């Protein structure tokens, strides 16, 4: 129930920065956010527990959500010319220094 | 109709304007947000201006 | 930041972003034809708008 406690968790916040709801697409974020590839897929667990990731950091950690950072792309010599490794999200500063580099999985 | 009726429903006209015509975002924002202060506009002037401008 | 202004509709113009190398890296609209403006003569940000925009 927990995977829906997530969501429970995350749908009684006045400063909606993320929703998540188990049905059919229904993720999005405050655009305040540097979100860069496109979301609204629900593939996985992955994006539950980001999303989670999210709300914590905003509020609660106190951390603006103009400072962070979600799916990051960065061009390296790479296992695969294609994937790209992708910074799963992250917390810059005010001059642009990544200060939290977070790998988020399932 | 009661004057609040129509302030009422003009608020709600106004709330839907800040979704599409200024595109504001938050929806707490939207709320705590109204036409007329109710109390430096009286609503016998916003019932003439409707009247007028209907 | 460009991202931050999103109408409702699809031509944004005002909306996409892309690093400059000749710029210090940093975000350029190249798309706009003329600006013409009127600043502001005496601009005093606040404390915590001044970090957000360096």
């Amino acid at each position: 129930n927990w995977q829906r406690i997530v969501e429970a968790k995350l749908e009684q916040q006045k400063h909606k920065v993320a929703e998540i709801s188990l049905e059919n697409g229904t993720v999005n974020y405050s655009k305040k956010i540097k979100h860069n590839r496109n979301l609204k897929a629900l593939t996985g667990d992955e994006e539950i527990v980001r999303a989670f990731l999210i709300d914590r950091l905003v509020n609660e950690l106190d951390y603006k959500p103009e400072y962070l950072e979600t799916e990051k792309e960065y061009t390296i010599k790479g296992g695969h010319s294609k994937i790209n490794p992708r910074v799963d999200v992250l917390v810059k500063d005010d001059k642009g220094n990544p200060f939290f580099f977070i790998e988020v999985k399932a | 109709e009661s004057p609040q009726k129509l302030f009422d429903r003009i608020n709600a006209l106004y709330k839907r304007a800040l979704r599409e015509q200024l595109n504001v975002t938050d929806e707490q924002k939207i709320a705590e947000d109204n036409v007329i202060n109710r109390n430096k506009f009286p609503l016998n002037k916003l019932v003439y201006t409707v009247q007028a401008l209907e | 930041p460009f991202r931050f202004y999103v109408k409702e509709t699809s031509p944004n113009y005002l909306e996409t972003a892309s690093p400059d190398a000749l710029y210090g890296d940093k975000e350029v609209n190249g798309k706009f034809d003329v600006v013409v403006s009127n600043p502001p003569f005496s601009v005093d940000l606040d404390t915590q708008t001044q970090r957000e925009v360096r």
